């Protein structure tokens, strides 16, 4: 049995409604052995619904399951910031006739806000400790922004850097619905001490103009 | 009733590994047990399980690759017979999966790779005027050049959690991971309050407590 979830990603404003569909290739046991799981980043999955529509103990009545046979839906009403998670359907079967259990592929729920939030931007020079080791890492932090799309550009003596940085983004915050991002520029100690001005330039919807944070090596 | 997974570690491809699920507060002859896995950033996948009567069931994709057994009155084993890089995942055990008696463990991390274990270097991200904005200062630690996952980061022995961002690790071209953890604090606190990042990388037996102070 294969369970297909659509869509694979969904957005709702706070107070809005999302609907997630689960289609099974064959009917679950008793036509209703379908469970829904919620998974928040870093955590084991939490069982929210079973028997297609029955809430697990303690689960909010904002979650509503429905459907039968091969076609199932999860509806989240009055979407809240803490609903940010990946949701999985789980179908169960007669072990003698089919695979005992099969998870759907998951649907990521994102919370949308009408208003944008500009990132606060911070730059960190390499530590003296690291410089001793022969490498220099420069870090640029973009803190608490929305929406997710953000452009970070590294400039060294006003020269655009390519192929020598990596970035990482957090999952959406379950309290303020924002993202944060770190970009790390990595150079050899030798290359680092050849240049003076180190800059990270940030483009984002919440900023009317690109903002640059920079330092001069040494000074 | 609770369950706990153990045995996850780094192995080279082809090297057999056994995971264990240990149960407390119930009998294995009373409830079914199931193994589930999740590769980093991917979905949940049912592997197999053992029913009340002791019958063992596998997902069709898992047959031959995994062997499930009752190892004792309180433990269920999962043996990965010839691991490939694609068996890198968190492995969860659960009593049940569907019914009201369902209980999951926190998971155990398996990494399959020919890369060797390496402890991280921990460097400070010092607060300065270049990391201050409107009464808020940002500071952190850079945890560089480690393998495999995971590393844990906490601040002030867990006493500080607000304004903390620990970023997902990135795989560098060298094949080693790097990550940063940052925290935003009141700038007025930089003179009085001590900030220490607590970094633990158990695979390499590395534990570092790095004080992060304003740069001189």
């Amino acid at each position: 049995q294969v369970l297909t979830q659509t869509p694979s990603s969904v957005s709702a404003a706070v107070g809005g409604t999302v609907t997630i569909n689960c289609q099974a290739s064959q009917s679950v046991y008793n036509k209703n052995y379908l469970a829904w799981y919620q998974q928040k980043p870093g955590q084991p999955p939490k069982r929210l619904i079973y028997s297609a529509s029955t809430l697990a103990s303690g689960v909010s009545s904002r979650f509503k399951g429905s459907g039968s046979g091969t076609q199932f839906t999860l509806t989240i009403s009055d979407v809240q910031c803490d609903d940010v998670a990946t949701y999985y359907c789980l179908g169960s079967y007669d072990c003698n006739r089919a695979e005992c259990h099969a998870f759907g592929g998951g649907t990521k729920v994102v919370v949308e806000v009408r208003t944008v939030a500009a990132p606060s931007v911070f730059i960190f020079p390499p530590s003296d400790e690291q410089l001793k080791s022969g490498t220099a890492s420069v870090v640029c932090l973009l803190n608490n922004f929305y929406p997710r799309e953000a452009k970070v550009q590294w400039k060294v003596d006003n020269a655009l850097q390519s192929g020598n940085s990596q970035e990482s983004v957090t999952e959406q915050d379950s309290k303020d619905s924002t993202y944060s991002l770190s970009s790390t520029l990595t150079l050899s100690k030798a290359d680092y001490e050849k240049h003076k001005v180190y800059a990270c330039e940030v483009t984002h919807q919440g900023l009317s103009s690109p903002v640059t944070k920079s330092f001069n090596r040494g000074e | 009733q609770s369950v706990e997974e153990s045995g996850g570690r780094l192995v080279t491809p082809g090297t057999p590994l056994t995971l264990t699920c240990t149960v407390s507060g119930f009998s294995l002859s009373s409830y079914p047990m199931n193994w589930v896995r999740q590769a980093p950033g991917k979905g949940l996948e049912w592997i197999g399980g053992i029913g009340t009567s002791g019958n063992i069931w596998y997902a069709s994709w898992a047959k031959g690759r995994f062997i499930i057994s009752r190892a004792s009155s309180t433990t269920v084993d999962l043996k990965v017979t010839s691991p490939t890089t694609e068996d890198t995942a968190t492995y969860f055990c659960a009593r049940g999966l569907y019914n009201d008696y369902t209980v999951w463990g926190p998971g155990t991390l398996v990494t399959v790779s020919s890369a060797s274990t390496k402890g991280p270097s921990v460097f400070p991200l010092a607060p300065s005027s270049k990391s201050t904005s409107g009464g808020t200062a940002a500071l952190g630690c850079l945890v560089k050049d480690y393998f495999p996952e995971p590393v844990t980061v906490s601040w002030n022995s867990g006493a500080l959690t607000s304004g903390v961002h620990t970023f997902p690790a990135v795989l560098q071209s060298s094949g080693l991971y790097s990550l940063s953890s940052v925290v935003t604090v009141p700038s007025s606190s930089l003179g009085t309050q001590t900030y220490i990042c607590n970094v633990n990388h158990k695979p390499s037996n590395t534990k570092v407590d790095k004080k992060v102070e304003p740069k001189s």
